[PDB]
């Protein structure tokens, strides 16, 4: 299985900040139940119904086919492997574009934000503990939404 | 020096003028194809540069 | 007038043949299948014929241009597989499909109707 | 009439050579009519596509290395977006920035409260579309303009 990135469970504040809101592309904020994280994403509304009162599984995986790397692309409908974070309702592949904090202070490095591209939807996460993980690199990282659990 | 006969030649203070070779673009450039880490320390020593 | 005669959109012509495979090279195990005077009519069902078979990686067709008869079908498969024996399948798999509907559309009219004839 | 003239017109007066204009050094000729409505159209971020469609889109495409990208979305259904198929177009790695500018966002200052990507910014990096729809200020004539950065 993949080597985690981030994994936490999220809670739902609101689905329409602005309130501007569009068709099949929703955007989400939220906020996770360790109180010290955040997050704005963009999901396809139209094939995953979203809801206000609903508590979401996020998780951040470098790879899939479990440890090896992926960047050969080509999504490869005949691969088989029970490798996969397929067990997930809702899975999303896209690259880092920022990444993004105050660092010119003494020491500083402290608090962080990883903003990601999934394809033109995208998605904001502040931080501290996913340090070691974000990276503005090439197309690799993927988002998985699971259960919306209960 | 230069910033003081830059004035002089911009009276009214305008930022934009038209010059050959993109040096913002192939900056970027390079950072993006070398891969560099905005957050790793560079690997250059000053006075290279300024030669 | 430089119109052709209609009936040129398709005839075959004595110096052609009907389809041509040339190979490519950009990636491994892929064909590009050369269909003169066909149409959409034509194209356009091999295409979904072919998707339907779960061992093609692609398969496409593009009519390089609209005044001349003629669509290119790029097909792909994986290694284990042959690309021509799915489109030879494909095809016949599609006669199938049609003398299947042709049998049960004389039938369905067989079916107590009137007038049939 | 010559291999002379024939040599002088290819080499001197060729049209993809006629691109970039000394007359106001930016681009002659960028992307009109129709096709420029449906680029905006397609680019925006609610478009997906299916295997189907983006096979035959790609079927059109001209230097395709012949990979399938992967899609952005794998579950529960393979979807395509419509910016991700755009950057199988842009060349080798072209990169423009900003040139967001049509009537879609904030004449401004609303950008600056944050980077609420709003959804009008034009990013693109190592020649793969990252953000936001093309228009008249990225694609069209306009001396900051993706045309400009290919040639
Ligand atoms: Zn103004």
């Amino acid at each position: 299985m993949a080597g985690i990135l981030f994994e936490d469970i999220f809670d739902v504040k609101d689905i329409d900040p602005e309130g501007k809101k569009f068709d099949r592309v929703s955007r989400l904020h939220c906020e996770s139940e360790s109180f010290k994280m955040d997050l704005i994403l963009d999901v396809n509304i139209q094939i995953y119904p979203v809801d206000l009162g609903d508590k979401f599984r996020l998780v951040i995986a470098s790879t899939l086919y479990e440890d090896g790397t992926l960047d050969d692309g080509e999504y490869n409908p005949t691969d088989d492997r029970p490798s996969r974070a397929d067990q997930f309702e809702y899975v999303m592949y896209g690259k880092v574009y920022r990444i993004e904090g105050d660092e010119t202070s003494t020491e500083a490095a402290t608090r962080l934000s990883a903003y990601v591209s999934y394809g033109g939807l995208l998605m904001r996460l502040q931080g501290d503990a996913n340090n070691l993980h974000g990276f503005e690199v090439d197309s690799r990282v993927y988002l998985l939404m699971k259960k919306l659990a209960f | 020096e230069d910033r003081e006969v830059l004035r002089v030649i911009f009276p009214t203070g305008d930022s934009k003028v038209v010059l050959p070779c993109n040096l913002l673009r192939m900056i970027w450039n390079a950072q993006k194809i070398f891969h560099i880490n905005p957050r790793l320390p560079s690997d250059l020593h000053p006075i290279k540069v300024v030669e | 007038m430089n119109a052709p005669p209609a009936f040129e959109s398709f005839l075959l012509f004595e110096g052609e043949k009907k389809i041509t495979i040339n190979k490519d090279t950009k990636v491994p195990n892929a064909c590009l299948f050369t269909i003169n005077k066909e149409d959409h009519t034509l194209g356009n069902i091999i295409k979904s014929q072919l998707l339907k078979d779960p061992q093609v990686l692609f398969a496409g067709y593009k009519v390089p241009h609209p005044l001349e008869h003629k669509i290119i079908i790029r097909v792909q498969t994986t290694p284990d597989y042959s690309p021509q024996e799915a489109f030879t399948n494909a095809i016949t798999d599609l006669i199938s499909e049609l003398s299947l509907l042709e049998e049960r559309f004389r039938v369905a009219i067989k079916d107590k109707q009137e007038g049939i004839e | 009439q010559s291999l002379e003239t024939r040599a002088e017109i290819q080499e001197l007066a060729m049209v993809p050579r006629m691109i970039v204009t000394p007359q106001s050094n930016r681009p002659v000729m960028g992307i009109v009519q129709d096709t420029l409505t449906a680029v905006r159209k397609f680019t925006k971020r609610d478009v997906f596509l299916e295997r189907g469609e983006v096979m035959n889109l790609l079927m059109f495409l001209s230097t395709w290395d012949g990979k399938v990208p992967q899609p952005a979305i794998l579950k529960p259904r393979p979807l395509w977006t419509g910016k991700q198929i755009f950057s199988l177009i842009i060349p080798g790695h072209i990169n423009c920035i900003r040139t967001h500018s049509t009537h879609p966002d904030d004449e401004d200052s609303g950008p600056y409260k944050h980077i609420s990507p709003g959804d009008t910014k034009v990013v693109v990096e190592n020649g793969e579309l990252i953000m936001g729809i093309l228009c008249k200020k990225s694609l069209g004539t306009s001396a900051g303009s993706l045309v400009h950065i290919s040639y």
